[PDB]
């Protein structure tokens, strides 16, 4: 669940932290584009968007200890952060969402005749 | 702020001098643990008559609703420190520590 | 029950703080999307929003003792915080709200013919 | 009354301060959403919005000694504050107000035929 | 008796200052929402706005000796203030004013057919 | 007259300064709302707006030595001031002016049929 | 007669400076509202604007030796000034000008049928 | 001519500088409002606008050595200046210009029928 | 396979880092313009975009260990980064996407007659 | 003849600099309002614009050696300059231009019937 | 500003030397209480010939319409301080205090 | 290929770096203006736009070590960079693109009649 | 030619630099207003606009060593520069261009009937 | 020929640098206005734009080793640069462009009747 | 600026030594009053061999068209000061005074 | 950040004194190489009793997921340096090195 | 900048010592006048063994196309100064002078 | 940057002592010229036992693709300087020079 994952991130080793980061990032990226497990092309779609997963995983791993902060400072260190992680992937996310809505017969941007 | 590091406060017992033997006699030690926020100030080189030594400093910060127990020196990560400054602004505490050597 | 929760959060050890943060974040996320207790598919909706609870709990652990503050400084340690934790999660909350309103026969964005 | 509560906040113990803060925050949150004591679902509605009460109580407790101040500075301390406490609860307050107006037959956003 | 009130506020002890602040804040809050001394339910309206008086009194105690100042500084103690104390309470004042105007047969936001 | 009041404010005691401040503030507030001495409710109207007089008197008394200055700096002191004293009393002044124009048959916001 | 007035203002003692400031402020306030020497009720209009002259004289005593200057600094003393002294009194000047134009048969804001 | 006046301002005594300043300011103020020497009310008009002449003369005399500068700085001195001297006299200048155009049968804001 | 890739990037030697950067940049550039695996002229499209991959790889080598960071400071070394690497290449990506959508019978910017 | 004029201005004594400044300012002011050498009343127009030449010469003496510079600094002496000397004189130049265009049968703001 | 802390001003009586016994003779003490604003500057360590000591400093601020009584030392929370700087800008008062030890 | 070029830029001699920079800049500039290798005027067009290639090559060579950085700071060095290299060549690129689209019968800004 | 002038400006004497500056400024000013050598009033027009030439020559002479620089700093010196030299001569240039186009039968702002 | 040109510019003596700057500036100025080598009056057009080449060469000599940089700093020497050298010359380039397009029978700003 | 405080300038007479009696003999004093602007800098504690002393400093500022008379020391509010710095920027005057003790 | 420069860490063997011969005897050296980021601080002239000397300093910076081996001195570009400061902020490392001469 | 103050540059003649009389013999002085810009840095009070003295400083600035004649000391407003610093940034001159006493 | 000033680098020959005569024997000098950027820092007065002297400092800056030849002192406008600091940030060079006197 979430309790042990949070505890491991607060105190743990590199391998466990990276595994948790990868799993959660994959879950989030799957959630964004509206992929459902009933699709028969699940694995191909998962492999198609691997670049976003890898880049967001790297970004998240570089922010260990500075979650939910716009700034940080000490005696000899200073960091600043942008507004959000998924700001530069808008076009690809929109294209994938439209294509998946078309393929799975969804409700996103579809004209219905009653 | 993020508080995950562990800090142990140590208080020494009573001391009195024994003139016949010529040695100091001391009691037991009381140790209490806590979790606070610590940051590093760096390790510098100093040159002394007998040679060269290294000493480090650290800063400990504390939010309200925490009471500091009476203590003499602090053990942070297998090393003993002793404070130099103590500031208490608006129901908070901030301390600046420096390293010393304690008899085994 | 706010008194003992606040006291344990501010002065307790790590595990109690994590448990309290988990419970409160779960309640807040349930409240945001307008879930209702009598819904038949309560468990599925609870398990679907696990990642949001994950990330918000991670942020709220760092924001401990600093609530409603834009900045903070204590002996060379300067931090800055954004406006709110749930700013990034906007489209997801909107979509979940629409879906739950449709499922529970709500008045959100629905045309009624009297 | 008011004088005793103010005197206790200026000089008092933790338990008394937290009790006063909880009571006053509950009163304010009840006042905002327009809840009336004549409603037959008073306790359920009170328990429904407990998260907002808890969060505002924590925020208000963290500001003891900094009421009505945007900024505060000293030798070794610096704090900054936002415009208001209830800025991030706009949507939930609006939804609760609309639903309670519907339930209690109020005058908020209702069309009257004369 | 503005002279005596100002002298006691600026040079008196704590209890006199607190009671003067209570009285003046009550007077101002009664003035803002347009209450009238001839209203039948004076006591209920006085008791309904208790929380506003509480909070404004807390703010005004801190703003003692500093009225009409944006900033202040005295040997490392720097303070900043907002434009006005009653900025946050806008919608509540508007609603109370509308209710009292309806109750007391006033000219505020009412259609007259001559 | 004017010269004696100015001289006393430049050099004088607390009681004289406060008396002059109170008298002049009362005159200004009477002038703003358009009250005329011929009204038969002069004393009641004077007593109705006492809070504004008291607060403006306090504001003027706190500005002894900083008249007509936006900022002031020294060795160990710094002050900043807002644009005007009567900025936060706009709504009450407008309401009182409208009511007095109605009562005394004035020319403010009144439709005349020739 | 500007030469001796300026010399006495810049190098004279306090009473002469106050007298000169009073006379010049009276002249300026008479000029602003368009008062005419032929008006029958000259004394009443002069006595009605006493408070404005009082306040402007108080400001102009502080603004001595610094005319037309946004800022000033001399050995640790920093001062800032607003754009003009008569910025606050805008509505009062407008109302007085309209009243005097009506009384003296002027061309300000009137309709002429040729 | 201009050469002697400029030389006297660069190097001269107080009386000569003030005389030149007064003469030039009078000429400029006469030029602005469009007064012509053929008018039979020349002296009355000259005496009417004496306040502007006095104030501009004082402003000009306070700027000896800082003509055409927005700033100045040394070891222990700092001055800032506004955009123009005649910025706060716009309304009076406009009123006087319109009145003089009416009286002398000018061309400013006059409808001509050919 | 993110775990070992990230570990090798963060702690490996130069050649492995360059190889990983090359592969990941190639994947990202293929993803951006919406290229498809079934396209007959895969090799030509891969060879046509060599310069973009070259430049982005050069940028990403410098941005190592600093992902999603506006600023960075470590013992006198200050660095600032732009929003995204692919901001400069906008028109080229648009033109390539239109060309590929035309070639692969896509839905991007086409008119369908049903 | 620019060479010797520049050399005398930059290295000559005071009187030569003043004479050169006078001549050049006179030429510039003549050029601005579009005066012509053929006009019969040349002397009157020359004598009418004396004050402008006065003030501009005063400004240009201070702006010596610093032409086209927004700022200047030399061991604690910091100066700032506006955009141009003739910014204040806009309406006067416009009125003089219109009058001279009317007098000399010009094309400025004149309606021609072909 | 927020003024809730308590400050006591103490003034000592007349002193004269009794040369016969070799002791100082002193009078009574006059104490007056007040409520003002105080802030802390921190407690530092200093090394002296006989050993190590700790000393603290505090700042007291006061708005106009308050007159400071004549005093020698100030008692703030069971500790006695004696001033080092005294500034009076624009009808106000600001003081900086240091800690001293007073005979019982 | 890409890998050896990047390796040589990271570590190499001046001649190799300049050769790689020249080749890649030529490729980029050819790509921007839409030149096809089938044109019979390939060499003349290549020689026509040599100035842009030379200047961009110089700009790229001056940025060895500062790729993808807006700012860089050190002990005794500070640099800032603009948004893009090709910002000032927009008009020439547009003209060349239009001319080449006309000559090669392209699809850019051409009206098609179906 | 160009090379000799550039070399002389880089290293030379005052007289040569001033001669080159005067000649080039005259050429530029002649070019701006569209004057042609075929005009029979060439010398009169040249003498008419000598003031602009003199002022621009002085401005350009003062900038030896600061060409193409907005700011310059050093140990004991600081200079700032505006956008362009010919920004304050817009109206005169426009008037001269229009009049010369009229006189020489040019194409600037002229209506042609075909 | 970029290799040896860049090497000689960056490491050569003064005369070679000046000659290279002259040649490249001439080439760029010819490129900007759209001149063609086939034009009959090539020499006249080359000689007409001499001043622009002169000034741009002067600017580019100062901007040596600093291309595409907004700022620079090396032990107290701070320099700032504008966006581009050819910003001031806009109207002249436009006019020359139009003239050459008319002369050479171009498509720039010409109406075609098919 | 606001100038309301009182400043008196004092100049001492001629002095000569009398060898026979062994005392300095001097003339009368000339006092001139003026109204200027003064600000405080604070009273400090200083430790000297014989004990502890207090000293204060003040700054006097003056606008143009005022000429300062010749003087030796200045009496401000019943205390005598003697100048330490004198700056005259752009027809203005600014002086920094420091307290001394003058024989009755 | 861009890390391309070469850094070698050297650790010396055990040492013991030989009283009979009067010379120090020591073991072999262990060398480990790494690639990090280094910057210069300048070479200064210093005057000493015997003459004039040159000394330089450098700064080495390291991102997380790198562990520094135990060492005594560091060889950067054919010159030997020995550290003076060591700071470890937030799982990172920053060292300031200064030049020393080592026996052949 | 505004340049109206007058500055005089003085250069002393040749000097040689006469052993028989025991006095220095000097030549004539050459004086040249100019108009430049001067600002005041203030007059300070200093204590010396024999008593107390006052010394002032001034700054002289100059735009290009002005050549400074060779000189020893400068007379500004009936007082003699002698330079302490000389900076020449970008064809300009800036000097810092400080007061000395010259034999009649 | 604008580089027009001229700088000459001078390197001295081999030196050895002739103990019989008691004089130093030296070789020839190698001089190489270059054009770089130089700025002035000002000429200050220093007081020494034998009297007063003037000493100057200048800074030389250089862009990449320039290699500095080996040298001992630098001649800039008929005066000889010798460096005090040498920094090489990011393939660049910056030097700070001081004035010395060289035997004819």
């Amino acid at each position: 669940s979430v309790l042990e994952d949070v505890k491991m991130l607060l105190s743990g080793k590199t391998d466990e932290q990276l595994e948790i980061i990868n799993r959660r990032t994959t879950e989030r990226v799957v959630s964004l584009i509206g992929l459902e497990s009933d699709n028969e092309k699940y694995k191909e779609v998962i492999a198609a968007v691997d670049t976003i997963i890898y880049e967001v995983s790297l970004k998240r791993f570089n922010r260990i200890g500075n979650e939910g902060m716009q700034s940080y400072s000490q005696e000899g260190l200073s960091i600043s952060f942008p507004d959000s992680d998924f700001d530069e992937y808008k076009d690809e996310i929109s294209r994938w969402r439209k294509k998946l809505s078309d393929d799975q017969k969804g409700a996103f941007a579809t004209v219905f005749l009653l | 702020m993020r508080c995950i590091d562990e800090v142990t406060f140590v208080k020494k017992g009573e001391r009195h001098y024994d003139t016949e033997k010529g040695e100091w006699i001391e009691g037991a030690k009381t140790e209490t643990v806590a979790t606070l926020n610590v940051t590093d100030l760096g390790t510098d080189r100093s040159l002394v008559i007998f040679g060269a030594i290294t000493q480090g400093a650290k800063v400990v910060r504390t939010l309200p609703l925490f009471n500091v127990p009476d203590f003499d020196y602090v053990i942070i990560d297998g090393k003993t420190y002793e404070h130099l400054t103590f500031r208490s602004p608006l129901y908070r505490n901030s301390m600046i520590f420096k390293e010393v050597t304690i008899e085994d």
